[PDB]
RNA sequence: CGGAGAGGUA
């Protein structure tokens, strides 16, 4: 997310377009965007097109315009000496697609190769006309869109959704790099600044959870300190753990420690889960998801989150503000946790409502116990307290003495409502977490971990997820193409070291130059047995599953495999919210807004139209009078419900009286005749 | 009628009720103790909470509330978790999927308020869309697939009926559906094989009842032989007892017909229970339908290369003609566009022919569940032409499907047109909101006030103009111009007696009788002609589409009309003459369209002369002016 | 409307909107569009002021126009000339008798200042206004017929208790 | 270990022979575990008796009609097939049904030898007209579950005998569901709702008891590997 | 011709709308009867004067609206318009 | 061939790449 | 057609922690159902032992790092959770692991008291470089199925206590394959082949016995009508 | 808890 933020092209700033005013000619893909701005990975809402992303190979010239590398092709020879062309000069010449079949001899196979002619018109042409060439089939896409495997098999909309989702995956407690990634994951992590790349080659001397100490090849020692369990801008843990031993030798530019979402230096935003593509009893209905309970018991998707609570004691004109332990008009039991200074002892599970920092307000006893407490909907242990004291000549703001701050951390397992999503735009919310017993299990008893509805794939034109599932099965099982008598025809151009792979063999399919369909067919045709000489998944890629709920085998084979899915930062724990009564607004006496200060959901203007259309008059009247801004009405309704008495009658909206006063203030004698 | 509610949300919404019940049950001597018990969640608050929330409707709301059914009242049930559980059938009404959508919960308090929530707004009572009266609690997606699979007859299946061979008696005849189910659970019978059963609980069809029982009826308990598949027996066992046997493959149209017939003939509770049972059956049998996706299931047309080369030759000939100056740029682009459109159509035809009838993709498409064959072509055959940012087609065109994998240029030129779609969707929802607000404001004070103004003014509906050679062809758009009206006059044909009396709802039987009688026009009462001083009358408005009966005397029909016209604004695309949402805006605002095409003012011949940038359309005054 | 009258423009508007909606495969029964069109064709423009106090060129509602003409003829006749007129939905929305509804709809400053000049009194008879003041909307279960039902046990059931 | 809830078996009689049994607080995975086992054991474990084959005089090759009888052969076949007969002898016993002249043929008109008993004497087998005569010989052997028609073992042994499907099981139809039933900080448990429909031979209560016996025997055989093993016990009463 | 209605959907709404003309009428019918039943409940401890308790034997704790709807279904009550 | 040679501790992630790589991805934060 | 042969169960031992049990003759169609009943019972209702909570010397919370270990404490928990214990005491017991100085720290170094026995020595826990000391106290307890982290405040405990999720499942994986004999003679039967694979805490025979006992109890409760 | 801005979800 950070790396994509640092490479964003926002067209809306002071001196730039306005979101409300921006039209439809700017919110578009221009043929000059090829290799300079990504035609995918755009905000899905009102910022559709006003916030782009800089492509992978693009760079900015001294003036400010963007340039993209090419590969100067001369006399039909695709020569090196890349030249960074700009858009204007790009128009003049004719660019060639790198996926074009260069025969390693500086000459295309066929004469007709598609090229962006002048004004982004793709056309064929003879090799003499061709002037330049792309660097890679993977140049127009950005850094987060390049991590989608089988991108060319997804439709632009779903690829955009997947690219915008890879930036939302939460760091899981454990990380697992994809079996079927693309390759833009080691560089996307070493160029993001979260993996601690070694400064200079050397030999690790002492490696611990909090410090590596590279003993350089010149007698110098450079200890790398690991930021353990920190808080990111979005409350997500920032674990860094060493991945080297005390005897290893590292090289300059080598990854020496993992980061938040990393596995051996590569981006790992999710986990590899065994997935079935069948509809199942309607629980995975309309984009919902069914998870196995194994993902909850084994912490397969269990993210650590940290919240940052702060409170300060201002000098104020009156003076004497102090963070004291003794809380006026308080109980002893509630004060047990606080330490001598008045700060909770680190390692205590501060549940919602518990005291964190006893603060008194000497309104120069005039001391309100305005103590920082575990806010509404918070929990978890206290992992760190930071207090800055004026007496310690700290750089505090003007007019304070202490700036105590607390961190509460909480491990959130995956539950019903969380928003797992693959890399292809196949987002959904967990509809049910089935127990591991009643799950479709393969012939060998292995229960599938997740079930995805069949009706979501063909409609949305993101078949790339199915290919990812097949190749994930192939990678997990391992394969061995039998070249006993000549290599197979479908594997002639398959690279060596890919004709045989041991189980759990991570592969990569570059974004636009990866695994063809025939190669997937073949690698499914030849896969190793699991433990006994039984192949659980046939050539089609579909297994014969057993319904764990009833026992009978499903009548037809079911597509199974391993798909990489990511836990998005849209957990249900942050969205559930309810109000019976609480804080009310001040000017208009309506309730307050937002989950933070309790707050109440807004009965919008077009939710009054629905009630009026229903003809429900009394419900609308009560909602607008005795629930919102009829103060006497509100209190009497509460008393009526707590007691047994009938619900009272309404009054006058305080909002209407506010409007009357404002209309008078304008200079208009509004009056309510009789 | 039910919704699942997180217990930790119910505990907060129903806090005063729980406090009162705790004090009542002596679990807290005073209100403060009960409040503390609720705050600390002692193990008995849940026990009293399930009693408290029992039979207390809760209005679930989703934003945007585009139409009336965006707010519906369900019965709360505590569910373990932190997510509201929404019954799958109200998803279409709320327009709610499960990809992260949230919903608001509202609890009415006063006895009046709960009466509205339980009668006016209960979900089970709201099955028909007020915009058109079509059912909205109809099975869809997985339910449609499951019922389509269950109700299918596949020839040559296990346990199929076989005649006598002259050596052994008939085979595949079952004494009752219980025996058929017993055979199916033993593997000897397939739930989609034609069999002859002896039914005694399913009402026979009309013709079979007429030619077997006659008399008065089938008098349940009476037996009759039915040659059908076990699945169709199971499906018809979910319809009401009195419903005639439906031996058909349950496409989504067929299921819609069943649901609408139940709505128009049976009480609403019967319809609700029927849709619930169909939901259960469809969800059960969609799991067993074996619908999955694999690249082996996505078959490709066999001779795609041949067709592509054939049309590439035409493209080459057009290009050479353009090179020799035979035509300009526009003609070349038009010719290539036509060539490649023909190519895409031919490839789609070949792909349609190639797929079997049981391919899961084709099963889901033909089942009416979701999607169309355009998407199937795009996935398997070829995507075809793509649009420039201006709007003109790219003459390349895209030539690789999403199964074979698009090249770099094809993907780029596809994104070209995809982004415009997304952006226009956003801008058009923004515009449709404003249009709906204006429509709700203009017609907020139209209310049914009188039961009948007893006027005679009315409007005439086209109602199936007669054919030239002589035949009564039904007008295609009659469901939205003649049904749910009340006649302003009587109907008499060929000096015959009155076919339909004045003041009739003019439903299916009435329109069928009118067409059989052989009359093409009828005058019906319309709100345009209501004589009430303030608001429309109930008879002029006609049937209330939602309830299926005559509109009530307090109905706020203006807001309903505004919402019904303004809810399908997102569906209506924003696509020099305006032809979309801008056209609707400049219509309802009556601004000056886009091109004010002149209209005639008097009858007579025209003496048009042709020029450039103008004409001379002069109309002779046949009247004589 | 000027050439073929109000009925023709009504059918034309209904047909146009239905064409636009049918093109996109959306079914809306014509009675909703008819309600809206009825609302659009409510007023008449004043050609001749006459003895009645109607400024020429001012669009007044049909009820007021007819009633004032019928009053004037009964008490010193000089009937006023009036042509049927078509108004967009914004003009019709802002021309309401209630300055409160029009003010809450759009152009609050213009509506409020013109109301202040004309000293208009708002009969709180609408739905939006009754919502604003927090009184029962005159619709559905707010009609005088329904809010004043008289429930009571029957004499037989009363005795049985 | 011990389970603190101990589900409760409650029955709700609907018809003279049709019930809807409801268990209750079942640990939150046992609604199906025992439900489907009980369904299949109710269907095919319970011994019963049904007609295996019949022979009708006058019908050897042509199976289109029976002379002197209004109904075709297949209707007679599937009317006899729905004959609730209970037997004790393990051997296949033979029954004869003969009637002459116009009238109605009823299940009571078949003479049952010592053994087989017709639990539904009133059942419309056939009608007769024009001095018609019917004489059909049945064979009954006690079995279990549903057994489709068995083809002739020796074709030369009999030419008139024709086999029919055998619904040995006295239980006709069983269906089950599960629901969530608890407010005890855990609204996640199961409630199995059986729906047993049986013939006149056995009341659904006794059929459910027999299925329970069968499953107890099978799972006791399973448990015999280790008697003193630690497991979950519902407890006595 | 239906299975036993369960919960909020009991009694059937059509059998209720038989006693009245409009759902708007049944709304106020049930609301007013529920108010009267609640008034009886709150007056039982105090001096019972005119608020007559429910007529159909109320369930274990059936809320007043449910009892009123059952009474309207059994047709104990009577209503007049205004 | 494989993932890459530029990074020393690159995991052995085999690639289905057919085309070669004339250039290496620049510094992304550059 | 009254098949007269009662089912008989025979066992096959493929290895110490796996075995195939064969049950025949079952009535046709009643193989899958019985096998699935046994599978469901085995995968959810087999009692076992697991660690309930821990306490390491110099850590107050579970989001810190012991000095001298390459494993953050969280990874230590993730490693410990893969232990395979078999306890006989019906009450919480305690186990201690003590190490100091260079060398890897594995489950073999654990010293259990009488009763509980660690069934997979040598897996992994942590590595100590030069100056790391690990003194971790475990609390083994008996249970069934799955039980989330027992809250520290709800059950009175100290600040240094770290509740750990407990998965008591002694069964690892289960399946079955039914061999159905379909013959025109109609002397049909089903042969079930149950493959129980336990995680070395209890032999598959014990797990099958526990499942049988549970199902016998339930269907005996179902046998109270007549 | 009032304003301004940014990002995001449906
Ligand atoms: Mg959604
Ligand atoms: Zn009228």
């Amino acid at each position: 997310s950070g790396l994509t933020h640092k490479r964003r092209l926002s067209a809306l700033g002071p001196g730039g377009l306005s979101r409300e005013r921006a039209g439809l000619e700017v919110r578009d893909v221009h043929p000059s965007h090829y290799g300079r701005m990504c035609p995918i990975e755009t905000p899905e809402g009102p910022n559709i097109g006003l916030i782009g992303s800089l492509s992978v190979y693009a760079r900015v010239n001294p003036f400010g315009f963007i340039e993209t590398p090419y590969r100067k092709v001369v006399d039909g020879v695709v020569s090196d000496e890349i030249v960074y062309l700009t858009a204007d000069e790009e128009d003049r010449h004719v660019v060639a697609q790198a996926n074009s079949p260069i025969d390693a001899d500086g000459r295309f196979v066929e004469p007709r190769v598609l090229v962006r002619r002048k004004a982004g018109e793709v056309e064929y042409v003879p090799s003499s006309e061709v002037d330049y060439m792309d660097v890679s089939p993977r140049q127009m896409v950005s850094v987060a869109t390049a991590m989608i495997p089988f991108l060319e098999h997804d439709d632009a909309n779903r690829a955009l959704m997947g690219a915008n989702m890879q930036r939302q995956a939460v760091p899981l407690v454990r990380s697992e790099a994809p079996l079927v990634g693309t390759g833009m994951e080691l560089r996307a992590a070493i160029d993001a600044g979260d993996v601690v790349v070694a400064e200079e080659s050397g030999v690790i001397e002492e490696v611990s959870a909090d410090y590596i100490t590279v003993m350089h090849d010149n007698g110098t020692r450079r200890t790398y300190r690991m930021r353990k369990f920190a808080r990111s801008n979005h409350g997500t843990c920032a674990n860094q753990c060493p991945i080297v031993d005390a005897g290893d030798r590292v090289e300059a530019g080598q990854v020496i420690a993992d980061g938040p979402c990393t596995d051996d230096g590569e981006m790992a935003l999710g986990k590899n889960l065994l997935v079935a593509i069948m509809p199942w009893e309607g629980h995975n209905y309309e984009d919902a998801i069914i998870l196995s309970n194994r993902l909850v018991e084994e912490d397969v998707l269990t993210s650590i989150h940290i919240e940052e609570h702060e409170i300060d004691a201002r000098d104020t004109k009156l003076g004497a503000e102090e963070i004291t332990r003794d809380i006026p008009n308080i109980s002893d039991e509630v004060l047990a946790d606080l330490d001598e200074r008045g700060i909770v002892r680190i390692g205590a599970e501060v549940r919602d409502g518990d005291i964190l920092v006893g603060k008194v307000t000497p309104k120069g006893r005039e001391v309100r116990d305005t103590s920082l407490k575990v806010p509404h909907g918070e929990s978890g242990k206290v992992i760190g307290i930071r207090v800055f004291s004026r007496e310690d000549e700290d750089e505090l703001p003007a007019g304070v003495n202490e700036l105590v701050r607390v961190y509460v951390a909480q491990k959130r397992k995956i539950s019903d409502g969380d928003k797992l999503a693959g890399r292809h735009g196949n987002k959904g919310v967990i509809g049910k977490i089935l127990p591991v017993e009643d799950m479709p299990f393969l012939a060998d008893g292995t229960p599938v971990d997740i079930i995805l509805n069949t009706h979501g794939v063909p409609r949305r034109m993101n078949i790339g997820q199915i290919l990812e599932t097949h190749l994930g099965w192939c990678a997990h099982s391992g394969w061995k193409v039998d070249a006993a008598k000549g290599v197979p025809d479908w594997a002639a151009r398959l690279p060596d070291e890919l004709l045989e792979a041991q189980p759990n063999a991570i592969v990569s399919t570059p974004v636009f130059d990866g695994a063809q369909e025939a190669e997937l067919q073949g690698l499914l045709s030849c896969t190793l047995p699991n433990r006994d000489g039984d192949v659980l998944v046939d050539a089609d890629g579909k297994a014969m599953l057993f319904d764990g709920r009833s026992g009978e085998p499903f009548p037809y084979p079911v597509t199974v495999g391993y798909m990489y899915i990511m836990k998005l930062h849209h957990l249900v724990d942050d969205k559930i919210h309810a109000r019976s009564t609480g804080p009310y607004s001040m000017i208009t006496q309506q309730p307050l807004g937002g989950k933070a200060q309790f707050g109440g959901q807004r009965f919008g203007e077009m939710e009054c139209w629905a009630m009026q259309a229903y003809g429900a008059a009394y419900t609308l009247q009560e909602l607008l009078t005795i629930k919102s801004d009829d103060t006497v009405g509100r209190v009497k309704v509460y008393e009526a419900i707590v007691k047994g008495e009938n619900i009272p009658e309404p009054g006058i909206p305080e909002s209407f009286k506010v409007l009357l006063k404002e209309l008078q203030s304008l200079c208009l004698n509004v009056e309510v005749l009789s | 009628h039910q919704c699942g509610l997180p217990k930790l949300m119910a505990l907060e919404l129903f806090k005063p009720f729980v406090m009162k019940r705790l004090v009542d049950l002596n679990h807290a001597q005073n209100i403060k103790s009960a409040k503390r018990m609720v705050e600390r969640q002692r193990p008995q608050v849940w026990d009293v909470l399930e009693e408290v929330i029992a039979e207390h409707p809760v209005l679930l709301n989703r934003a945007p509330t585009l139409h009336r059914l965006g707010i519906q009242a369900f019965e709360p049930m505590l569910v373990e978790g932190k997510a509201i559980q929404l019954h799958p059938l109200v998803c279409e009404a709320f327009n709610a999927d499960f990809d992260g959508d949230q919903m608001a919960v509202h609890l009415p308090l006063s006895a009046e308020a709960q009466a509205e929530a339980r009668i006016l707004m209960l979900s089970s009572n709201n099955i028909l869309s007020p915009a058109s009266g079509r059912p909205l609690a109809m099975p869809r997606l997985d339910m449609v697939t499951g019922l389509y699979y269950l109700t299918t007859e596949v020839p040559g299946d296990t346990g199929e009926y076989q005649p006598a061979s002259g050596d052994h008696p008939e085979t595949g005849v079952y004494s009752s559906p219980a025996e058929a189910i017993m055979a199916a659970d033993r593997g000897v019978l397939s739930v989609r094989a034609k069999i002859k059963v002896r039914l005694t609980q399913l009402r026979p069809p009309v013709e079979i009842e007429a030619e077997l029982f006659g008399h008065s009826g089938w008098q349940p308990g009476d037996a009759w032989m039915a040659e059908t598949t076990l699945g169709r027996v199971m499906f018809n066992e979910l319809l009401p007892l009195g419903y005639p046997f439906v031996n058909k493959q349950m496409h989504k149209k067929v299921q819609a017909a069943i649901i609408n017939d139940l709505a128009e003939r049976y009480p609403m509770i019967v319809v609700a229970q029927t849709v619930d049972k169909l939901k259960d059956a469809g969800f059960y049998w969609a799991t067993r339908s074996g619908v999955t996706v694999s690249m082996a299931d996505v078959l490709v047309p066999p001779r795609k290369k041949e067709i592509l080369d054939h049309y590439e030759e035409r493209a080459d000939k057009v290009e050479k003609q353009f090179q020799r100056g035979a035509l300009n740029h526009d003609e070349r682009n038009e010719a290539l566009v036509e060539i490649w459109k023909e190519a895409t159509d031919e490839v789609g035809q070949a792909l349609r022919e190639h797929y079997p009838d049981d391919n899961p993709i084709i099963t889901i498409v033909d089942s009416g569940a979701t999607g169309n064959f355009t998407q199937t072509r795009t996935l398997a055959g070829m995507k075809g032409l793509v649009t420039n940012p201006k709007g003109e087609f790219i003459p390349r065109p895209v030539k690789s499907s999403f199964r074979e994998g698009l090249t770099v240029l094809e993907y780029f030129i596809n994104t070209h047109g995809a982004r415009k779609g997304l952006a226009d969707t956003a801008l058009r929802t923004a515009d449709s909101g404003y249009l709906t607000r204006r429509l709700v404001d203009v017609s907020q004070d139209v209310i049914v006030r009188e039961h009948d103004c007893q006027t005679e003014r009315g409007i005439v509906v086209e109602l199936a103009e007669r054919a030239p050679d002589g035949t009564l062809i039904r007008d295609p758009y009659i469901e939205t111009s003649a049904y749910a009206r009340t006649l302003g006059t009587d109907a008499v044909d060929e000096a015959g007696n009155v076919i339909v009396e004045r003041g009739q709802d003019l439903g299916d039987p009435e329109i069928d009788a009118l067409l059989a009688a052989g009359i093409t026009q009828v005058k019906v009462r319309s709100v345009l002609t209501c004589a009430t001083s303030t608001g429309v009358c109930a008879t002029c408005y006609g049937r209330s589409m939602a309830t299926g009966k005559l509109v009530d005397i307090g109905e706020a029909v203006g807001i309903v009309a505004a919402q019904s016209i303004g809810e399908p604004g997102t569906q209506l695309t924003m696509r020099d003459i305006t032809g979309g949402l801008p056209r609707v805006q400049e219509l309802f605002e009556a601004r000056v369209p886009r091109g004010k095409a002149p209209i005639a003012d008097v009858t007579g011949r025209v003496r048009l002369e042709d020029g450039e940038r103008f004409y001379k359309i002069t109309i002779v005054p046949d009247d004589g002016g | 409307l000027r050439v073929q009258g109000p009925r023709e423009v009504q059918i034309h508007l209904v047909r146009e909107v239905q064409e636009v909606y049918r093109a996109q495969g959306v079914s809306i029964h014509d009675k909703h569009i008819e309600v809206i069109v009825r609302q659009m064709l409510r007023r008449v423009t004043i050609i001749d002021s006459g003895s009645t106090e109607f400024l020429p060129g001012s669009l007044i509602d049909r009820a007021e126009f007819e009633a004032e003409n019928r009053r004037v003829v009964a008490e010193g006749g000089e009937p006023a000339a009036g042509r049927p007129v078509l108004m967009g939905i914004t003009k019709a929305s802002l021309a309401t008798d209630s300055w409160l509804s029009a003010a809450s709809f759009q152009e609050t400053t213009r509506v409020l200042t013109d109301a202040a000049i004309n000293c208009r009194s708002d009969k709180l008879n609408g739905l939006k206004e009754n919502v604003i003041i927090g009184k029962l909307i005159p619709a559905g279960t707010g009609i005088n017929r329904y809010r004043n039902i008289a429930v009571q046990p029957t004499e037989e059931a009363r005795a049985a208790a | 270990m011990l389970i603190s809830q101990r589900p409760t078996l409650s029955e709700d009689v609907l018809t003279d022979n049709r019930s809807q049994f409801v268990i209750e607080p079942l640990e939150p995975g046992f609604g199906y575990t025992l439900g489907n086992s009980l369904r299949r054991t109710l269907l095919s474990s319970i011994p019963g008796a049904a007609v295996t084959s019949i022979r009708i005089d006058g019908v050897l090759h042509e199976f289109t009609t029976v002379p002197g009888v209004k109904e075709d052969v297949t209707e007679i076949i599937l009317n006899l097939k729905s004959l609730v007969v209970s037997s004790e002898e393990d051997e296949p016993v033979t029954m004869y049904l003969r009637k002459q002249g116009p009238g109605e043929v009823t299940a009571g008109d078949i003479v049952p030898p010592a053994g087989v008993t017709v639990h539904n004497p009133g059942m419309h087998i056939a009608t007769l007209n024009d001095k018609g005569k019917l004489e059909v010989e049945l064979v009954v052997e006690r079995g279990r579950g549903y057994v489709p028609a068995v083809q002739n073992r020796a074709s030369g042994a009999e030419i008139g005998r024709i086999p029919v499907d055998s619904i040995y099981s006295p239980v006709l139809k069983v269906t089950y569901k599960v629901d969530a039933t608890r407010v005890e900080q855990r609204t996640d448990f199961d409630k199995l709702i059986l729906d047993v429909e049986t013939k006149n031979s056995i009341s659904p209560r006794d059929a459910l008891a027999s299925a329970g016996k069968t499953l107890v025997e099978l799972f006791g055989l399973a448990r015999e590997l280790n008697v003193e093993a630690e497991g979950i016990e519902i407890g006595p009463s | 011709g239906y299975d036993t209605p369960l919960g909020i959907t009991n009694p059937p709404i059509d059998e209720l709308l038989d006693r009245v003309s409009s759902k708007y009428a049944l709304v106020i019918y049930a609301a007013k009867r529920a108010r009267q039943i609640n008034d009886y409940y709150n007056q039982l401890g105090e001096g019972i004067l005119e608020y007559v308790g429910p007529l159909v034997e109320p369930g274990l704790q059936e809320k007043p609206l449910s009892i009123a709807l059952r009474e309207i279904h059994a047709d104990l009550l009577e209503h007049t318009e205004g | 061939s494989s993932s890459n040679n530029s990074v020393p501790g690159a995991p052995n992630r085999v690639s289905f790449a057919k085309l070669r790589e004339p250039l290496e991805v620049p510094g992304l934060l550059d």
